[PDB]
């Protein structure tokens, strides 16, 4: 609740073996109003034969990122730093770890 | 989807070698991975076989997986039987979109991961139930999680499943369109909501977690569900 002062291309989703889409989250009261989040393509992997192999995953990787959304709502210089959830990429998982 | 034909029973004295077959009925069994699990007289369904061939720690040597892709069937050896081995053997495989567990073979012998359940009882014909799976001990929003029931008299039946992230949700045929999978990965808890019961879902609801989509490697104590 302390209100301080603060002075203000990538195209791995095409070529991973497990490839994934960006998605436009965009949020007007928030400072960055648009981030690209990722959601993998398929279930499973691309394997060296170009199919879907389904022995392994695609699972989104996420991470919590600082944002600042307007606080009081529809106020400028004036914001609330929040921590929110997003997907940064897609990763290949598979059962077996050896 | 699909079906997986096991033999209903096998018996054999102590000491000899034995396989039991599981036959897929559609799809290459090369292309989805087989896993194998024991359940003992009123015990909670444990791994012996996961990945076609991967035993895991605490499964002594003499149990191992095979894959016959030319008969489209898995089996599981059990070399030097002994009567800790007599139990129920359940195959189980997927594909892209349900997860399957065979009829399971009844074996006799002729003489850290935590998942928690509750929310199961009595309930009227049509009324409501939710279920909870308390998860402890490991990265919870890194694993799918799925559902699998056990009616009485009856085998392991799958469910539904959820992703990790909870983005993908997968139901079975008699349950599709009356069940509904979500989990809350800030509190470690995945939730099995139920609506519309039917006589036939009397069952002991397992929970289950996945090292990826199909293949379960950890199961719950159950919880009871009845309705009349």
């Amino acid at each position: 609740p302390r209100t301080v002062m603060v002075n203000l291309s990538s195209d791995y989703y095409n070529r991973s073996t497990s490839p994934w889409n960006l998605h436009r989250n965009e949020d007007p009261e928030r400072y960055p109003s648009v981030i690209w989040e990722a959601q993998c393509r398929h279930l499973g992997c691309i394997n060296a034969d170009g199919n879907v192999d389904y022995h392994m995953n695609s699972v989104p990787i996420q991470q919590e990122i600082l944002v600042l959304r307007r606080e009081p709502p529809h106020s400028p210089n004036s914001f609330r730093l929040e921590k929110i959830l997003v997907s940064v990429g897609c990763t290949c998982v598979t059962p077996i770890v050896h | 989807n699909f079906m997986l034909t096991q033999p209903h029973s096998v018996s054999e004295s102590p000491g000899k070698t034995v396989t039991i077959s599981c036959t897929r009925s559609s799809g290459s069994l090369a292309n989805y991975y087989v896993q194998w699990y024991q359940q003992r007289p009123g015990s909670s369904p444990t791994i012996v076989i996961f990945a076609n061939n991967q035993r895991p720690s605490g499964v002594p040597d003499r149990f191992s997986g095979s894959i016959d892709s030319s008969s489209n069937s898995a089996s599981l050896t059990i070399s030097g039987l002994k009567t800790e081995d007599e139990a129920d053997y359940y195959c189980q495989t997927y594909d892209p979109y349900s997860v399957v567990f065979g009829g399971g073979t009844k074996l006799t012998v002729l003489g850290e991961v935590q998942l928690l359940e509750s929310g199961g009882g009595l309930v009227q014909p049509g009324g409501s139930l939710r279920l909870s799976c308390a998860a402890s001990g490991f990265g919870f929003s890194s694993y799918a999680m799925s559902w699998v029931r056990q009616a009485p008299g009856k085998g392991l039946e799958w469910v539904s499943a959820i992703s990790g992230s909870g983005g993908s949700t997968y139901y079975a045929d008699s349950v599709k369109g009356r069940f509904t999978i979500s989990r809350d990965n800030s509190k470690n808890t995945l939730y099995l909501q139920m609506n519309s019961l039917r006589a036939e879902d009397t069952a002991v609801y397992y929970c289950a977690r996945d090292l990826i989509h199909g293949v379960t490697r950890n199961w719950g104590q159950g919880t009871l569900v009845t309705v009349s």
